[PDB]
């Protein structure tokens, strides 16, 4: 979760919306195990 | 002669005459960063982590150590309950964020008093309650934002021992005396009636005599005050009796242009640090 | 490090780019929460949209620790604090700050 | 220095008897 | 080869056959006081003390430890939560006394669950419904007096993931399951309704199997056993899952004459041994 702690601040004149973009990763201690088939792509129709 | 003297146990000595067998009979005698100006980390994007929390700060030379002096656990030398302590650690020394306050144009000035901002307070709170005996120092970090076309300049200090006063009815005859609500007014802190005497008849302006820091919104945004814990006996009743009060006025009050964002909050963010508890029975809320 | 689409809302489907970022603004109110999400990387949520998302899918299992990024691109004169956490298992999304 | 003081079961083969 | 099999890391050496590059691929091969039996404290007026608590016991040969040993913090080799964990000690590590039973001719026999025992009492309940995770051994103590002139032995023991099951209906045709408050019936423990099978479908006169003491009347009246913690994963959740039960059944029954005190209680004491917690956040009571 994230929240305000203060205020998002501006003067005159700035945008008083903005955007974060978030991005994500895995650390070095990060594994994985049990090689498996994927349920994001599948087929529906012949591939032509 | 019997060595019952007051000053028995100082570093400094005196050169006194005695006719008694008890040393405080005798007579006063002759002796034969600053700790009070607020000393800096360093004189005695940055990040402090405790526990499962961080802050970010940016220098070393922004923290101030109260009085020159770093939290520690009770020495052996100071301690007089006999049972082995609970240090819980990381579940009690970590940072908690109070609800925030709004800073107005109008704003009087506010105090939060310890350790009752966090006796009702995670794992903190629950040894504060379940034990007699309570001990601590704390790390006080207080925030604010503003633009750089905002102004104002807010003092943060740490006065041990706040006692409050009343306006004696007005007129000074009445002998009233500040409620229960007043004196302890928890994590949302309290707002001052008379800042200019601190609602204890002393003045704000000497207030800096005491361990603090600006916040200057044309050069900072936080300010970091590290207190060590302070007292007549070497534990005490978390619920009874509050080591100091914190003290958040606008010396120079808040100001922008019509437009500018005016919405400009004041967060309080604390940790104990060595927070160490003794007497253990039921939890006790007051 | 690939982006998260923590702004994955049944509204901006048709406008899929706006799942890229989610918004930050003055507030009138004190403590609020801006957004919420699990930290399931092999989840359908947000980190679908990530590689390592999408790679945990070839696995059943995972382990270790793992870092999300926030880059906030408002203007060089806005400011402000936010309080980002980690709520390990044990309820729902914190109810307030 | 220290501020604070206070701070195999089953073998290959069946056991043999011994005589008395 | 790769190194995955099942067997890789224990102490025994097996000598197996294989074609392929996984360990786990291979044959099973061949290989090339008792742990189960109730070690006593002496075999691996007294008085244990721990905490700010003390009870009374007379042998050291008398204290069982549980599949012979002693309990113990998690390794760093076995953890995998990578918080640093907290280690409250003396809070949370003392004896702790549950309400009494009471022993009547027609008693069936009680069991209690642990953690669920003490989740709401003390800081010790605070912890472990401030983390996430939890982990500790016990100390369990049954107490029960009675005269030289009556009669009756309990058997006391450890039954670890002591997982209920129900009559089916009585007919056998309803898959019907113990509810809430029978399989985590907390501070006071719950009846069982069938326990020559320990209302699970296995027998009662195994039980001593699992780690236990006799409570005969005429020889003893406490029963001490020291639990280590045991689970498949190093730290837990002390909500979800009770990691063992205790059992306490009246095999042989309770008797004596008419004018005897009939009022023959049995009271449970517990002490948490080791207790650590990890992942804190917000309380949670299940
Ligand atoms: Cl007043
Ligand atoms: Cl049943
Ligand atoms: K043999």
């Amino acid at each position: 979760t994230i929240w305000y702690q203060t205020n998002y601040v501006v003067p005159i004149g700035a945008p008083t919306t903005a955007y974060i973009v978030a991005l994500a990763a895995a650390q070095d201690n990060f594994t994985m195990k049990l090689c498996k088939d994927t349920e994001d792509i599948e087929q529906t129709a012949n591939i032509q | 002669e019997n060595s019952n003297s007051a000053s028995e146990g100082s570093t400094i000595n005196y050169t006194t005459i005695n006719y008694y067998k008890d040393a405080y009979a005798a007579s006063a005698g002759r002796q034969d960063a600053p700790p009070l100006k607020s000393p800096s980390a360093e004189a005695c994007v940055a990040q402090l982590t405790i526990g499962n929390s961080t802050i970010t700060t940016q220098e070393a030379a922004n923290i101030v150590i109260a009085y020159g002096e770093w939290p520690e656990y009770c020495p052996d030398t100071d301690a007089t309950a006999v049972d082995k302590p609970t240090r819980p650690d990381v579940s009690v020394n970590r940072f908690f964020t109070l609800d925030t306050k709004s800073w107005a144009k109008d704003s009087k000035g506010w105090y939060w008093k310890f350790p009752d901002v966090l006796t009702e307070v995670g794992v903190f709170g629950q040894n504060a309650q379940f034990h007699y005996l309570y001990r601590s120092g704390f790390c006080v970090h207080v925030q604010c934002n503003a633009s750089k076309f905002h102004q104002g300049a807010l003092l943060v200090a740490v006065l041990p021992e706040y006692v409050l006063g009343t306006i004696a009815g007005g007129t000074g005859n009445e002998n009233s005396h500040p409620p229960y609500a007043t004196t302890q007014p928890g994590q949302v802190g309290a707002v001052l009636t008379h800042p200019y005497v601190l609602d204890a008849g002393i003045p704000l302006s000497q207030l800096t005599v005491c361990p603090h820091q600006w916040i200057n919104l044309r050069t900072n945004n936080c300010a970091t005050i590290i207190v060590p814990y302070m007292n007549t006996v070497p534990f005490d009743s978390a619920l009874n009796h509050c080591n100091f009060g914190l003290l958040v006025i606008p010396v120079v009050p808040l100001d922008f242009n019509t437009g500018a964002t005016s919405e400009i909050p004041i967060t309080v963010t604390i940790a104990p640090m060595c927070a160490e508890f003794a007497g253990l029975r039921q939890a006790v809320k007051q | 490090e690939t982006i998260l689409e923590v702004n994955n809302l049944k509204t901006n489907e048709t406008t899929p780019m706006q799942r890229l970022c989610f918004p930050v603004s003055v507030q009138s109110k004190t403590g609020e929460l801006c957004a919420a999400f699990r930290a399931d990387p092999g989840r359908d949520g947000p980190w679908q949209s990530t590689i390592l998302g999408q790679l945990c899918r070839y696995y059943t299992q995972w382990s270790g620790s793992l870092e999300v990024t926030f880059m906030f691109a408002g203007s060089f004169m806005a400011t402000g604090k936010m309080l980002i956490a980690y709520t390990p298992p044990g309820g729902n999304v914190p109810a307030d700050r | 220095g220290d501020p604070i003081a206070d701070m195999l079961q089953v073998l290959p083969t069946a056991a043999n008897t011994e005589a008395s």
